[PDB]
RNA sequence: CUUUAAAUCCUUUAACGAGGAUCCAUUGGAGGGCAAGUCUGGUGCCAGCAGCCGCGGUAAUUCCAGCUCCAAUAGCGUAUA
């Protein structure tokens, strides 16, 4: 600290919470637009009906695509990407049906290699993806 | 061949093979009692790099 | 506005490294010696270990003379001389922090019956234990994790309603006597 | 060194505008305009030019993507057009290598 | 193998005329001969290998790699040390750095917090160590609590015989040279602060080359 | 039998009730961080893995399957404050 005087409080309170202000997480976590600009809206998960498929390619580093579908939330509005994650998952989902997304993993990051993405399917038709990928459960007909 | 990114093409082109019968394992107090038998009771003083539990050189 | 407790507590801190090596080595050879079933236990160990230095340490750090001091400091010393890990030649406030977990873990039933000599080894103590055949003053206990008194240990026999101690015979015991009367008659 | 031909899930296409960003538009012999990808083989190993005979993968899911797998330059070009595989509107304009 | 020494003071040691490297620290005199050390502490030496880092210079024709092996050495009742070699191939470097850990060890002291009973097991004071950016403190800590340490000053404690240590660093603790020779000096810092404890006025007794010259100029020219 | 407004649950107690004692313990991993295979077969910058470095180019310690091993254990993994 700076201000060493025995009645020296109000300035130092009020220079770490201009500091405090001037920062970044903090800057994040207490203003609404961060909160605002979020599809998610302050949750966990959601649920929305997927449009369509579509292949996102990787980056520079690796050569490969990346299946993924295009998910529009029925709580606001909003259109967002969401990654199916494991091998030949795609085929589990179609058009006009509802999926449960979630987080991707570095809390509103992109992570690894896909550009543009910041969410993953969780399960798809009311049953969970990894049910589907082992054997256990079946899509209901 | 087909076409290069299919989905699902290895998982689904890998050969399926069974699993084997084997006899059941020991799980609660007697797989930490065979853990600790196997690791300090059956070891021999030796020199250099220790043996991996599942080394296969 | 229901009339509940809504009191309870954890028993045991997970420690901080997840994957070390040295600690997973005692805690092995503490499970293995001592025949537990877990982690849990000995990290149960530890945390009232760790609580009773806790408390020891914050009344070392004070100054002598303190009437609160001396009462609950005479308190803890002679709940650890009850327990069975202290002597009478070392009741002072600092010989608490020389413990060991080894003496809290002797003072088990299971190791207690195992060192009495009527168990032919520690996991035979404890399925000895656990299926009803010992009785501490009159009373039988059905756990192995019944940390006995210094006033209370040579009071440990076999249950009266035990084929051990005298008493009924078990199942196999009549059953192979029902197939013998049935094969010899 | 041989003459490997379509199959499900592939064709061939005419690239038309050569772009950047490891990407190029070809025009398939179906009749719709698709943006292709180009392999990761197909970057610095070949090198695609303009109105060339050029194997192109199909896409399952959507219809306006696609990807280059393979190059005839001229003779087996060619040869494949006189075994009949596109429609004869379409010219080949003397796709070899220049002098 | 056998034992031809260039300096009158392994000479000397050889001779069977120095009890102990108690003398030896208290005049001060440096170590040359790594196996003077070995001779007065031979068993209860133990050693093992802290981290072998390869180091690169670049030439004409690519990367002429060293390899660079660090060594903790020291009896678990007293002295410790650590020594730093680079070479050509590992095990050389190794060798090397054993050698030269086992040259320039270094006494510790041990105090007590609070009550002076038993033996002591604790840091006596606090003291602090520095090279680079690295920042070691060593604060004393009350009966069975444990080195609370990361696990190289933590290893170099329990090889030092200090069994009981608070610690708290600073700096870039990511390059292991720089942190095991920060909480090498903040330990070999335990004798040159002054206590209450030795105020006394000391006494010089003679030095081994005033005691056993006409022992040395018999010995050897 | 006890408990209870009357039951149920716990405890007590007779008749039955385990040899591969099929009365069959799962959840995540096995390059480093971080405990644990330079094993075998298949695809071959494709499929995919990967919180971060990065791994796949026709001899993969990281993919997909089997064996073996590792961490916790009636519990374990994942996403958000």
């Amino acid at each position: 600290g700076k201000c060493r005087g025995l009645r020296t409080a109000r300035k130092l309170r009020s220079h770490r919470r201009d500091q405090k202000w001037h920062d970044k997480q903090y800057k994040k976590a207490h203003l609404g637009t961060a909160l605002k600009a979020n599809p998610f809206g302050g949750a966990s998960h959601a649920k929305g009906i997927v449009l369509e498929k579509v292949g996102v390619e990787a980056k520079q580093p690796n050569s490969a695509i990346r299946k993924c579908v295009r998910v529009q939330l029925i709580k606001n509005g909003k259109k967002i990407t969401a990654f199916v994650p494991n091998d030949g998952c795609l085929n589990f989902i179609e058009e006009n049906d509802e999926v449960l997304v979630a987080g991707f993993g570095r809390k509103g990051h992109a992570v690894g290699d896909i550009p543009g993405v910041r969410f993953k399917v969780v399960k798809v038709a009311n049953v969970s993806l990894l049910a589907l990928y082992k054997g256990k459960k079946e899509r209901p007909r | 061949h087909g076409s290069l990114a299919r989905v699902g093409k290895v998982r689904g082109q890998t050969l399926k093979v069974a699993k084997q019968e084997k006899k059941k394992k020991r799980t609660g107090r007697a797989k930490r009692r065979m853990q600790y038998n196997r690791r300090f009771v059956n070891v021999v003083p030796t020199f250099g790099k220790k043996k991996g539990p599942n080394a296969n050189s | 506005p229901v009339a509940r407790s809504w009191v309870c507590r954890k028993t045991y801190v997970t420690p901080r490294r997840p994957f070390e090596k040295s600690r997973l080595d005692q805690e092995l050879k503490l499970i293995g010696e001592y025949g537990l079933r877990n982690k849990r236990e000995v990290w149960r160990v530890k945390f009232t270990l760790a609580k009773i230095r806790k408390a020891a340490r914050e009344l070392l750090t004070l100054d002598e003379k303190d009437p609160r001091r001396l009462f609950e400091g005479n308190a803890l010393l002679r709940r650890l001389v009850r327990i069975g890990v202290l002597d009478e030649g070392k009741m002072k406030l600092d010989y608490i922090l020389g413990l060991k977990i080894e003496d809290f873990l002797e003072r088990r039933l299971q190791t207690q019956v195992f060192k009495l000599g009527l168990a032919k080894s520690i996991h035979h103590a404890r399925v000895l234990i656990r299926q009803r055949h010992i009785r501490v003053r009159k009373q039988v206990v059905n756990i192995p994790s019944f940390i006995v008194r210094l006033d209370s240990q040579k009071h440990i026999d076999f249950s009266l309603r035990s084929p051990y101690g005298g008493g009924r015979p078990g199942r196999v015991k009549r059953k192979n006597a029902k197939k013998g009367q049935g094969g010899a008659g | 060194r041989e003459l490997v031909f379509k199959e499900d899930g592939q064709e061939y296409a005419q690239v038309i505008k050569m772009l950047g960003n490891g990407r190029l538009e070809a025009m398939c012999f179906d009749g719709v305009k698709r943006l292709c990808h180009i392999r990761g083989k197909l970057r610095k190993k070949v090198w695609i030019n303009t109105s060339d005979i050029i194997l192109v993968g199909l896409r399952d899911y959507q219809d306006n993507k696609a990807d280059v797998i393979l190059k005839y330059n001229a003779d087996e070009a060619r040869s494949l057009k006189a075994y009949g595989e596109l429609p004869e509107h379409a010219k080949i304009n003397e796709t070899d290598t220049f002098g | 193998k056998e034992w031809l020494p260039v300096t009158k003071l392994g000479r000397l040691v050889k001779d069977m005329k120095i009890k102990s490297l108690e003398e030896i620290y208290l005049f001060s005199l440096p170590i040359k001969e790594s196996e003077i050390i070995d001779f007065f502490l031979g068993a209860s030496l133990k050693d093992e290998v802290l981290k072998i880092m390869p180091v690169q210079k670049q030439t004409r024709a690519g990367q002429r790699t060293r390899f660079k092996a660090f060594v903790a050495i020291g009896d678990y009742n007293g002295h410790v040390g650590l020594g730093v070699k680079c070479s050509k191939e590992v095990a050389t470097a190794i060798r090397g750095a054993i050698i030269l850990a086992k040259l320039s060890i270094v006494p510790v002291r041990r105090g007590y917090w609070g009550n002076k009973i038993g033996k002591p097991h604790t840091v006596p004071c606090k003291v602090t160590g520095r090279c680079g950016s690295v920042l070691v403190r060593l604060i004393p800590a009350p009966r069975g609590t444990g080195i609370v340490s990361a696990p190289v000053p933590k290893k170099l404690l329990m090889m030092a015989g200090i069994d009981d240590c608070y610690t708290s660093a600073r700096g870039c603790t990511a390059t292991l040279g720089n942190f095991a020779k920060a909480t090498f000096d903040a330990i070999s810092k335990t004798y040159s602060y002054l206590t209450p404890d030795l105020w006394k006025e000391t006494v010089f007794t003679k030095s081994p080359y005033q005691e056993f010259t006409d022992h040395l100029v018999k010995t050897h020219t």
